[PDB]
């Protein structure tokens, strides 16, 4: 509905800057690291598969976690409780049928109690001051997809795949805004599947060029090439499915020619 | 699955 | 906290609570407090309230009811809203003899459309527009209220909740079980409300889904591939549906003028992709002479 498409994209560009986490929060976290963060987000991918949640739900939860951890120190033994609550809030915000609280307690193999999850939901809401409607990589890609000619499912699914992978690794992806990770992912997907590139209509829309996308693109291409050897594998497993046209089984390009 | 806990 | 608020009286009642009118002992501001009971061992903060608060904090607009504060205790959740005297319904009930002066109708619709274009511009679907959810104050403003059925949408939309919009104001594409629906469903509702403020009675008072569809068809015509490409392939379209001829719009809302009729027909267009947007409706010649009259009471 192009009547509001430009108003919406402009508003989300404003909000991604306000909802952005602190880039260097991991350093100030005494008891957790990027690796542990990586384990958690990889687990949230699994949960999202067990319960058939939207990809948008995963993205939002990660946003919430990163924002929560930008101001609250957490013990390692409580990281999964923050994560659990964030996924519950994300599900309540985004899902037609969110999973019930008992199901979230159960997926932590009773590491936590229902009361703990519920109390951690409140604190998370408090720390985020109820500002849950955050922009995601997902929300931007979906707009960028309207610019394919013609639409290509494989491109769409490989872009999502790539975007998902960027959730796992706070270094370096925390540096980049959702709209920029989306740009890199879309271009990478398109190049890989069709050899086309970041289209001119998206330059006009976003103001981004391949030049401005280069830094994120360079990281993302390395991530895509190293993906079979990454310690976390739930996203590759996921995208081997038919729902996603098996795009994790596609071969990444050895060079991007930039 | 339990994560960072015992 | 609540220490600064002095309850004055009960106003209404929502789904997980009751609304009170209350005053701020320190500033003097009057407000509406919408309490939300949480407890524990429950399912936590209801998802409606999650959506209401998060979306409403992003909608600051003179025709959207303002969320002033959230008081979020261990035990309860208080939503503090700006106070508005009345709702559009309890007001048409009071405007029988004197219907609603066209000017006032025009001012209201125009304000409503401004509020709604802001929502759509900030990717929010209201999804429950109907006269009890439109508040009015003593200065002639009207405002969208109750965002507990709202949702943040995406571009393009996914498939969202099917069970949506109070029946009488529900759009055909939802009745016919379409995979996707969007901003047009709010426009359908406003158009129903437009016609309502005029005739002073619901336009399509159906008692079931199929009754609702059939009432719409007898007013606007049974839609075909011509008027609405895709219709006959929609999930709940039945080839058995009676084929009623479209009526002249002058007969749908006889008191309406050419411009009114024009705008209403664009709000009640079948094909959502062609139904007018709120934004485009602001520029309709129906509003050429518009003003913000204070309610004649």
């Amino acid at each position: 509905v192009p009547d509001y498409h430009e108003d919406i994209h402009t508003y989300l560009r404003e909000m991604e800057v306000k909802c952005k986490p602190k880039v260097g929060y991991m350093k100030k976290q005494p008891d957790i690291t990027n690796s542990m963060r990586a384990i958690l987000v990889d687990w949230l991918v699994e949960v999202g598969e067990e319960y058939k949640l939207q990809n948008e739900t995963l993205h939002l939860a990660v946003n919430y976690i990163d924002r929560f951890l930008s101001s609250m120190s957490v013990l390692r033994g409580k990281l999964q409780l923050v994560g659990t609550a964030a996924m519950l809030l994300a599900s309540k915000f985004e899902e037609i049928y969110p999973p019930e609280v008992a199901e979230f307690v159960y997926i932590t193999d009773d590491t936590y109690t229902k009361k703990q999850v519920l109390r951690m939901e409140h604190l998370v809401l408090k720390v985020l001051t109820f500002d849950l409607a955050a922009p995601t990589v997902n929300q931007f890609l979906t707009q960028y997809f309207l610019h394919q000619q013609p639409a290509n499912c494989k491109v769409e699914s490989l872009a999502m795949f790539l975007g998902e992978l960027s959730l796992i690794d706070a270094d370096p992806y925390l540096k980049y805004l959702p709209s920029v990770i989306a740009g890199a992912a879309f271009h990478l997907a398109l190049y890989t599947v069709t050899g086309q590139s970041w289209p001119e209509s998206l330059i006009r829309k976003t103001g981004y060029t391949l030049e401005s996308l280069k830094p994120c693109l360079m990281d993302l291409h390395q991530t895509y090439l190293k993906a079979p050897q990454h310690a976390q594998q739930s996203i590759r497993e996921k995208y081997k499915n038919s729902k996603y046209h098996g795009v994790s089984l596609l071969n990444p390009p050895e060079t991007l020619n930039l | 699955r339990n994560l960072f806990g015992p | 906290s609540m220490e600064n608020f002095q309850k004055v009286e009960k106003i209404g009642e929502g789904t997980y609570g009751v609304v009170y009118k209350a005053r701020n002992k320190l500033t003097g501001e009057v407000v509406a407090l919408k309490k939300i009971r949480l407890d524990t061992e429950t399912e936590g903060v209801p998802s409606t309230a999650i959506r209401e608060i998060s979306l409403l904090k992003e909608l600051n607009h003179p025709n959207i009811v303002k969320l002033l504060d959230v008081i979020h205790t261990e035990n309860k959740l208080y939503l503090v809203f700006e106070f508005l005297h009345q709702d559009l319904k309890k007001f048409m009930d009071a405007s029988a003899l004197t219907g609603i002066p066209l000017p006032l109708i025009k001012s209201y619709l125009f304000q409503l459309l401004q509020g709604l274009a802001f929502c759509h511009s900030h990717r929010v679907l209201h999804r429950d527009l109907k006269p009890q959810n439109l508040l009015i104050n003593t200065e002639g403003a009207i405002k969208l209220a109750d965002f507990g059925l709202a949702r943040a949408f995406g571009v393009p939309v996914r498939t969202y909740t099917h069970e949506v919009v109070t029946l009488w104001y529900r759009a055909p594409e939802i009745l016919l079980g379409c995979k996707y629906y969007s901003t047009a469903v709010d426009i359908w509702s406003l158009g129903c409300i437009f016609a309502e403020m005029v005739t002073r009675r619901a336009l399509f008072p159906g008692d079931s889904e199929i009754d609702q569809l059939f009432r719409i068809f007898r007013t606007l015509g049974t839609p075909d591939e011509v008027v609405w490409p895709g219709v006959t392939s929609m999930p709940d379209y039945k080839p058995s549906f009676p084929k009623w001829a479209r009526q002249d719009f002058s007969k749908v809302v006889p008191p309406l003028d050419e411009d009114g009729r024009s705008l209403l027909s664009q709000m009640l267009h079948y094909d959502p992709n062609k139904r007018i947007s709120a934004k485009a409706a602001l520029a309709h010649p129906f509003f050429q002479d518009v003003t913000k009259p204070v309610p004649h009471l």
